[PDB]
């Protein structure tokens, strides 16, 4: 039972193609539970100014009723089937997941569908969204890293739809109309535009018949560009600073993005408090980079023990650290996708990404496939000498020029 | 003129070299100005913001 003749254990997801073009997928096993859902290739990059905030309000409004039942009545059967509801929005997904015992998967789905076709949108219910959101965006303002990565996203992908954030300004939630949020939910919510994804005890026959049976009424029928800015709010008072620094980073589909996350596993908190390493990715491009907390005297070391790292890894990166970067990563992904909900999100957002859900063993021989010579190769092509995009939150002053940051990502050694 | 010459024996190397280096000049007067509005330009267009609580 070697890793490679472990990895040939795992289940297929079988997936089935409707006549509308929902697209519906699972993975069963021997699991006395299940997390259904339905993933939609929806999010803040296909939103215009007009209607930034449209998707997180449909996700605040979504359980709070539907024609079939009210809302009291939906949250009142979800709960008392031991269930628990759950939803999420990115830049460019939106999943609303059922997480409920095998047994209970016939009424789940039911569930799904009655949240996805017919919402009911309530006035009354709109603004008393639009109140908890108003009070949501100060409740984020603590926040420092949701607010660092959305400055990073904003500076990164600016006049783009891929900067606005996913919540959206607060004049654009609190001028949001009805109208609006129904012309939103027919122009993006339809098939097959939608996946329903299951895993665990859930037999996939089961699932297609209860997708049909409820899911089945949907209806049938800007360039991206990275700019190396950066963005400094200071606020001297707060106790750490904050910064992400990243690069553009290739889309969903790209063979270099294995190479970049044996790279981020390959990159000393000493010098720093808290730094981490995201890939963060996108259909055309992404954010590849670092995020760290700092003392306020303490930014310039930091910033230049990891854009250090960056260069050895560019120029010079032996095999040992590519062979235990490589480990990280398989290990990594084998214990992500321990449990239903991760296997079930992760076969949605596959299905939504790549139009497939790719098997640990391709991942493994993908991974096999990376050598020191690839990640030396791939990190130049992308992370040397390349324009960054920093967000710093403060207290910022020993945070390096624009000018000194882009000046450490090439060596004059090199 | 051979007093000139006299007093002014590097007349025309002297002159030589003041075109020379009135090219030299003329081709790296510019240049150096560009790169430093391309170092300076990050100061010269950045835009900040005064946001109060």
């Amino acid at each position: 039972a070697t890793f490679a003749q472990a990895l040939q254990f795992v289940p297929e997801t079988q997936v089935s193609l409707l006549d509308n073009g929902l697209r519906v997928a699972s993975e069963q096993s021997s699991q006395p539970t299940c997390t259904v859902g339905v993933w939609i290739d929806v999010g803040s990059r296909f939103e215009t100014e007009k209607n930034n905030g449209a998707g997180y309000f449909l996700e605040h409004l979504a359980f709070k009723g539907t024609k079939n039942r009210p809302g009291s009545a939906l949250e009142k059967e979800v709960e008392s089937m031991g269930a628990h509801l759950n939803a999420y929005s990115t830049r460019e997904h939106t999943a609303y997941y059922i997480k409920a015992l095998s047994k209970d998967l016939p009424k789940a789905v039911e569930l799904l569908g009655d949240i996805v076709q017919n919402c009911s949108l309530e006035d009354s219910q709109i603004e008393k969204e639009r109140d908890v959101i108003l009070r949501e965006m100060q409740e984020n303002d603590a926040s420092m890293r949701d607010v660092v990565f959305n400055y990073l996203h904003a500076t990164a992908f600016q006049g783009t739809p891929l900067a606005q954030a996913v919540e959206g300004p607060s004049e654009n939630v609190r001028k949001l109309s009805r109208a609006d949020l129904t012309e939103y939910l027919s122009t993006h919510y339809k098939a097959p535009r939608m996946v329903l994804a299951a895993a665990g005890g859930v037999e996939h026959q089961q699932l297609l018949d209860l997708a049909q049976k409820h899911l089945g009424g949907i209806p049938w029928t800007t360039p991206c560009r990275f700019t190396g800015s950066e963005i400094r709010h200071r606020d001297d008072a707060l106790p750490f600073a904050h910064v992400a620094i990243a690069v553009e980073g290739p889309g969903w589909a790209s063979p270099d993005n294995v190479a970049l996350q044996v790279a981020n596993a390959i990159i000393a908190n000493k010098l720093c408090q808290s730094f981490q390493t995201f890939s963060i990715c996108y259909a055309e491009t992404g954010l590849l980079g670092a995020h760290f907390v700092c003392d306020r005297m303490k930014i310039d070391d930091m910033m230049f023990v990891l854009q250090g790292q960056w260069m050895r890894l560019c120029t010079s990166a032996t095999e040992s650290e590519v062979a235990r970067g490589k480990n990280i990563l398989r290990n990594a992904l084998v214990s992500h996708l321990d449990g239903t909900t991760p296997v079930c999100e992760d076969i949605g957002r596959s299905l939504l990404t790549y139009g497939r859900r790719i098997p640990l063993a391709e991942w493994e021989s993908r991974i096999a496939e990376v050598d020191a010579s690839v990640v030396r190769e791939i990190c130049s092509k992308y992370i040397y000498d390349q324009c960054p995009a920093v967000a710093g939150y403060g207290p910022i002053e020993q945070l390096p020029d624009y000018n000194r940051i882009r000046s450490g990502m090439f060596w004059l050694r090199f | 003129t051979f007093l000139r010459w006299a007093s002014e024996p590097e007349h025309d190397h002297r002159k030589r070299m003041g075109l020379k280096m009135l090219m030299m000049m003329a081709l790296l007067v510019p240049l150096v100005y560009t790169i430093k509005r391309h170092k300076w330009s990050v100061l010269k267009s950045r835009k900040l913001a005064y946001r109060p609580p």
